[PDB]
RNA sequence: GGAAUUCCAUUCCCCGUUCGCGUUUACGCGGACGGCGCAAACCAUUGCGCGCGACGUAUCGUGCACUAGGUAUAGUGUUACAAAGUAAUCUACUAAUAGAAUGAGGAUUACCCAUGAAGAAGUUCAACUCUUGACAAAUCCUUGUCCUGCCUGUAAGGAGUGAUCAAUCGAUCAGACGAUAUUAUAUGUCCGGUUUUAAACCGAUUCCCUCAGGAGUGUAACUAGCUGCUUGGCUAGUUACC
C-alpha cells in the first residue's frame, strides 16, 4: 500500500480531475465476549497525474476495477498459491500464537524442564552413580551416605526431590485445570503477488494477504483436563517401594505424549485483503494510477479440518519424551 | 488427486473402526494421525529415499498406544500406559518393473493374512515352534 | 461511555472536512490521527497529569501538515512538504470550580475567533503592531 | 495595518463580557489586560521570533483567575492557586503562505470549538477516557 | 459489556444523592470524579493488576472531603486537613472461580453494612470499646 | 452499650450465612473469627493509632479462606485451600465531624452496592473497561 | 489608542513652553526627547518591570541642562555646561486596583503642587527647617 | 503615536506594490516584513545605538529577494532564487541639532534620486563611467 | 520329530489347566512362555552343557507369579549332574528319583504344599 | 818453773699695567709682563849381681832320598638309705598319635571359585561395518640483788753442409600485443664540417644349461483492551535483566 489522497482536486491546462475517491465505505464487526468479529472495508483512489482532456473518475475501464473500486479480479494463479500456501502453513506449525497459548507453553516448559531434574536422578539412582543424582537434585556432592540399600539412601534425599515433586504439580494442575480448559487462538499469514499487462500500456501489481485465525478443538485435550495426578505430600514415601516414582510418572507420560501429539482445529474468521497499485499510458501521453484495498469476510478453511502440529512441541518436551520412552520405559 | 488422504486402519466390523487422518507433510517425511476422539492418538508415517545409486527405500512406522484409568479418590487417574511399535523398511532395486512392485506388496499382504503363522504367532503371545 | 471519540478539526462547511479519528492511547496520552497514512496525517494528541500537588497541567499538541505532490520516476506518491506545530500546555490548580473551567475554554475560544488581533495577524504572516 | 488594539476575551453573550485592553510593548511583547488589579485580571501576550533558518515561534500566553469566591481587589494568598496558565508554541516554517496560515488557524479553531473532546474534558475537570 | 460507566457513590434516598462520573485512564487507573472541582469532589480510582503468577490485586481509593463549613469553590489551606481518604486492597487467588468471587464481594458489603460494628465505630469517631 | 458485639459478615438470605463473633482484643487489635476451627475461619480485624499530629489512621483487614480437606500423612485434617485478603486503611483528619464520618461511611456502602461497576467487575472477573 | 505621545514639560505660559517628543523604544525603555540637538536636550524615560514575585516596578529618569557654548579648538559647539538629573522608582504591588494606582498618581501631584513645601525648599536652596 | 508602522517600500505605480509591516522589536532591532511567505518576503531593520562619547550610529539593512519555486523530488516550494543586500550605516555626532539632520536626509534623497549617476548606474549594472 | 513342543504344566483337573508353549531357542537356551500377558506368564527354560570332561550339567528354571502385573513370583533353579558313563537304563532312573521325590503324599512335596519345614 | 853463765846480765825453754672667566659683578678666580857367688872392712857386719708298522737302493719310522847330565856340575818331594636324722570340645589313628547377592561358574556335594541401544545410515540381509641503804636465801658476822768360430721365436729380438716444408735463393733440424582507451594522447606488459641526406654524427614374462636346473625384471514488569476506528483487522505490543 502506497500513499494516496482522497481531497478531490482539479487542474486546467492549456493547449477533468486529477484524482477521484468514492465514499468511506464503513461496515462494522459483530463482537462476542471471547473473540471480535472482522468486517468488509474498502478504499482507493483513481487518479490522473499528467497530460484533450480525461476524467479521472472513468479511468476505471483500463483497470481490472469495479466502478465502486471494491470488487478486484485477483488472477487464479494467485489466489490459489495463496490459499495452499496459507494452508500448508496450518499444518506444517508455522504461525503465530496467543496470549493464552505462550501463557500455556510456558507452563507446559515447566513440566519438561521439571520432568527432565527427576527422570535425570531417578534413573541415576538405578544405574549407582549417586554423584550424578546429587546435581540434578541442586544438592552437595560432598555428602556421604549413611544408609547403604539403594532404596535407603533415596529416602536421606527426601528434601532434596520433593521440592520437584510439587513444582510438577504447580505446573500439572495449571494445565489440566486452567490452561487447558481456556480458548486458544492462532494465528497464520501468507501473501502472494503477480505483475499483469493489459493493452487498452497498463502495468498492475495484484496482492492477497490471507490471514486466517483459528483456535485449538480437540478431543484429546479435553481428555487429559479430565485426568488427575497424586498428591505426593499426601503419600507415605517409606512404606511404598522404590519402583513407585515410575508409577508416579504416569499422568506426566501421558501429557508428554498427548501434548506433542498433531492436533485438531477449528476456525473462528479470517480476513483476506485485495491490493492493486499499478499505472497506464495513453502525441497525446497520459498517466493514471489505482492503489486500492478491500478486505474480505469469506473463510478458506477445508471441511476435511487440518491436524496442526502441535505449538506444545518444543525443544523441552521433545527431551522429556526422550527420557522416558528411553530410560522408563524403552 | 492426491494420495495422501484418508484411510481405515483398523477394522473393527464398522462399529469402532480406527480412521487415519492426514495431518503434516514436513521434511519429505508424510505423517497421518487418527481420528479426533477421546484416546491417545495413533501416526502412521511414510518416508521416500534413494540410499544408493540402485536402491530405493520405503520408512514406514506405526504407532499403537493403550492408556488405562480407575476411578481413586473422585479422580481419573492414569492407571498404565504403553505403546507397541512398528518398524518396516524396503529396500527396493531400480530395476523393479511395475508389476514387480505389485508383487513385493503382494507379497507383504499375503504374510499377514489371518490363519498364516505370524499373524497366528503375534495373536496369542508365542513364537514359531 | 466514552469522549475518545471522532471529531472534525477543519470544519470548511460542510464540504471538505478533515476529520480526525481515535487510533492509540500508549502510556496515558490520547492520541487522534487523520486516515492511515501516517506521513501525510495530521495528528491530536491529549494528555493529563498531576504536576504539582495543587495544579494540574493539561498537554495539547497539533501538528497541521501541508500536503504535497512528489513524483519520482512517474510514479505519484503524496507527500507532507512540511508541517506545522501547535503545542500548549494549560496548567490549572485544583480549587478551580467547573463553572471557572468554562471560564478557561471561553478564553481560548475568544482567543482565536476571527477578527481578534491574534488570529489576524496569523494569517497575514504578520505580528502585532 | 494596527492590530494591537481592543477586543473581547471571553464572550458572556452581550453582557457580562471582559473587554481585555492594551497596556504595554516593551521589548516587543505585545500585552493586553483588563481593566483591574494584577493580580486578578485576565492577560494576554503575543510575540514573534524566528527559531531556527526554517521555522518562526508563535508564543502567546493567556493567565485566567479563579472568580468563584473571589474577594474583588483584595489581597489573596498564595497567588499561584487563585490563576490558570496557558501557554502556547505555534512553530510555522517560512515556506507557508498566507493561505496555509489560514488552515492553521482554523485547526486552532476546530481544535477548541464546543463539543468537541478536547475542550469537552477541560470544563469537566476529566481526560480522555 | 463496559464497567467504566457513571454510578452513585452516597445516597441520601432521593433527592440530596451525589453521583460520580468517569474521568480519566491514566497509567491503567481508572478514576472517577464528582461534579464538583479537584479538591472537593469525590473521587474514585479503581486500578487491577496481577502481582504474581497466582494472585490478581486490586487497588482501590477514595477521596471524600469534609463537608462542615465547607466553602463553596473556595480555597482551602491545609489541603491535607479537609480530605478523607480511604485505601482498600484485595488479594484474589487465581484458583477461585465466579462464584468464588461473588462471596468476596459479599463478604465487604456485610463488613460495612450499617449497623454492623465497624461502619458505626467510624461514624463515631470512636474506637472498638 | 458496646460496639464490639456479633454481625453477619456474608450474608446469603437466612439460610447458610456465615456470622462472626468477638474473640480477642489484645495488643489494641480487635478480632471476630467465625464458628469454625481456626485454620478454616474468616478472620476480621480493627485498629485505631494517631498517625500524625491532625490524622486518624484506621486499619481493618478480612481474610476469606477457602474450605477443604487435606490427607497430611494419612490423616485427614481440615484447612484452607486458599485465602484471599481484604486490606484498607482510612485516614479520617481530627477536624471531622460526626456528620463528616457518616459521609466516608456511605462512600464505602455506595462503592460496594450491588450493580456498581467496581463490585460488578470484581464479580465476572472483569477489567474496568 | 497609544500613550507615547507628545507632551509639555515646562509650562510656561505658553510662550516659552519645552514640548518633549517621544524618539525611542528599544530594549523595552521608553525615551521622549525635546526639540534640540541631542547634547543640550532634554530627555525623560520610563520603563515597567516585574521586580519581586509580588511586586511592579517604575523607573522614571529626567535629565534638565544648562545651556551653553563651549569654544573646543576655536569651533564653536552647542553643549550643557550642568545637568540635573531626576530620578524615582515607584514600586505598586501585584494587588493594587486601578482605583488604588489613582491614588498614588494624587499623592504624586499633591506632594509637588505649588504651597508645598518640599517644592519650595527646591526653588529656594532651602532645606525643611 | 509611533513610527514602528506598515509603510510602503516600493511605490510601483498603485498595483504592484510591496507594502511592508512591523514584525519584531527584539534587542532593539525594528524589523519590518512584507506579508506573503517568508522565504520570499522582503525586510528592513534599524537601530540606533551610542557608538562613542560623540556619536549615535544608524545601522539599516535592507533585504531584496527574487521570487522564484524550488522543485525538488518533485514537491514544489515558494523559496527566493537570490537576494539583494542593501547595509548602509550612518554616523551622526551629538552636536547636530533637527536642522542639521534634515541636511542629512536631504543628502540621502539626492543621491538616489533618478536623473543621479549613482541610481542610474544600479538600474544599468554598471560603474561609473 | 521334536520334543520343544506344547506340553501342560499345571494338571489343575481338566479345565484350568495352564498348558505352557515354546516361544525362544536363543544361545542355545529352550523356553517356554504360556499364552497370556506376558507379565502374567509362566516361564520354563532348560539347558544342557558339558561342564567337563565328565560331566553333563542340566539346568531347569520354572517362575510362578501369582495372578494386569504380577504381585510377586516364585522362582526354581535346579540343575542335575550326570556323568558320560550312564547308560538309558541308568537315565531313566534318575528321572524316577525325581518323580518319585515329589509324588503327592512324600514328605518334600508335603512340606512346600504347607510352608512348612522338615518335621 | 827451768839451764848455763863472763852471775845485779843475758842466752836458751703686596703694587701696578694688561687680555681672557662668571650674574657672590664699585665682587670672585686666573694667565703674561714690571716692580848364692863375689869385694871391704872399724870384723858373727855391711855394699855387689729286542719287536713293531712302510716302502725296495739290504732302506727308512717309531717305542835324606829321585828324575835327567858328564871336567864330581845341575834340578826336585615324699622317694632312699647307713634310719626318730640326714639326702632330697570335635577328628583321624586306636592302650596311642596328630591336628580345627549373583554365575547356563566347579565340585570328592551342607564344599570351593569369581564379581559387589537407537539412525527417514549401508551393504556381501540372521551377518557386519558407519554414525550418536632497804630487799630475799642457809650451811648464818655471808653472799646475791636495787765386430764375434755369440744364441734363438730368423727380414725380427736379445746377449757380451747436409733434410724434411715452403715457393720470392724462403723459412725448419740437427619495435612488438586478436593490450585499453576518453584517441596524433596517456597509457598496460617485454658557427663550421661530413655522410647514410628533412635525418645524425664529428668541434608372471624373457635368457641360458651339463636339462625336473640357474640368471633378470527462560524471568519479572510496563503499556493498552470501551461496537469503535480501519491507506493491507484488532484477539495484544515492546523494553529491561539471565
Amino acid at each position: 500500500m502506497r500513499a494516496f489522497s482522497t481531497l478531490d482536486r482539479e487542474n486546467e491546462t492549456f493547449v477533468y480531475r486529477s484524482n477521484w475517491t468514492p465514499g468511506r465505505f464503513n461496515s462494522t464487526g459483530a463482537k462476542t465476549k471471547q473473540w471480535h468479529y472482522p468486517s468488509p472495508y474498502s478504499r482507493g483512489a483513481l487518479s490522473v497525474t499528467s497530460i484533450f482532456s480525461l476524467d479521472a473518475r472513468s479511468c476505471y475501464s483500463l483497470f481490472p476495477v469495479s466502478q465502486n473500486l471494491t470488487y478486484i479480479e485477483v488472477p487464479q494463479n494467485v489466489a490459489n498459491r495463496a490459499s495452499t500456501e496459507v494452508l500448508q502453513k496450518v499444518t506444517q506449525g508455522n504461525f503465530n500464537l496467543g496470549v493464552a497459548l505462550a501463557e500455556a507453553r510456558s507452563t507446559a516448559s515447566q513440566l519438561a524442564t521439571q520432568t527432565i531434574a527427576l527422570v535425570k536422578a531417578y534413573t541415576a539412582a538405578r544405574r549407582g552413580n549417586w554423584r550424578q543424582a546429587l546435581r540434578y537434585l541442586a544438592l552437595n556432592e560432598d555428602r556421604k551416605f549413611r544408609s547403604k540399600h539403594v532404596a535407603g539412601r533415596w529416602l536421606e534425599l527426601q528434601f532434596g526431590w520433593l521440592p520437584l515433586m510439587s513444582d510438577i504439580q504447580g505446573a500439572y494442575e495449571m494445565l489440566t485445570k486452567v490452561h487447558l480448559q481456556e480458548f486458544l487462538p492462532m494465528r497464520a499469514v501468507r501473501q502472494v503477488g503477480t505483475n499483469i499487462k493489459l493493452d487498452g500500456q497498463t502495468t498492475c501489481n495484484i496482492s492477497r494477504r490471507i490471514v486466517i485465525w483459528f483456535y485449538i478443538n480437540d478431543a484429546r485435550l479435553a481428555w487429559l483436563s479430565s485426568l488427575g495426578i497424586l498428591n505426593p505430600l499426601g503419600i507415605v514415601w517409606e512404606k511404598v517401594p522404590f519402583s513407585f516414582v515410575v508409577d508416579w510418572l504416569l499422568p506426566v507420560g501421558n501429557m508428554l505424549e498427548g501434548l506433542t501429539a498433531p492436533v485438531g482445529c477449528s476456525y473462528m474468521s479470517g480476513t483476506v485483503t485485495d491490493v492493486i497499485t499499478g499505472e497506464s499510458i495513453i502525441q497525446g501521453t497520459a498517466k493514471a494510477q489505482i492503489s486500492a484495498m478491500h478486505r474480505g469476510v469469506q473463510s478458506v478453511w477445508p471441511t476435511t479440518g487440518a491436524y496442526v502440529k502441535s505449538p506444545f512441541s518444543m525443544v523441552h518436551t521433545l527431551d522429556a519424551l526422550a527420557l522416558i520412552r528411553q530410560r522408563l520405559s524403552r | 488427486a492426491s494420495n495422501f488422504t484418508q484411510f481405515v486402519l483398523v477394522d473393527n466390523g464398522g462399529t469402532g473402526d480406527v480412521t487415519v487422518a492426514p495431518s503434516n507433510f514436513a521434511n519429505g517425511v508424510a505423517e497421518w494421525i487418527s481420528s479426533n476422539s477421546r484416546s491417545q492418538a495413533y501416526k502412521v508415517t511414510c518416508s521416500v529415499r534413494q540410499s544408493s545409486a540402485q536402491n530405493r527405500k520405503y520408512t514406514i512406522k506405526v504407532e499403537v498406544p493403550k492408556v488405562a484409568t480407575q476411578t481413586v479418590g473422585g479422580v481419573e487417574l492414569p492407571v498404565a500406559a504403553w505403546r507397541s511399535y512398528l518398524n518396516m523398511e524396503l529396500t527396493i532395486p531400480i530395476f523393479a518393473t511395475n508389476s514387480d512392485c505389485e508383487l513385493i506388496v503382494k507379497a507383504m499382504q499375503g504374510l499377514l493374512k489371518d490363519g498364516n503363522p505370524i499373524p497366528s504367532a503375534i495373536a496369542a503371545n508365542s513364537g514359531i515352534y
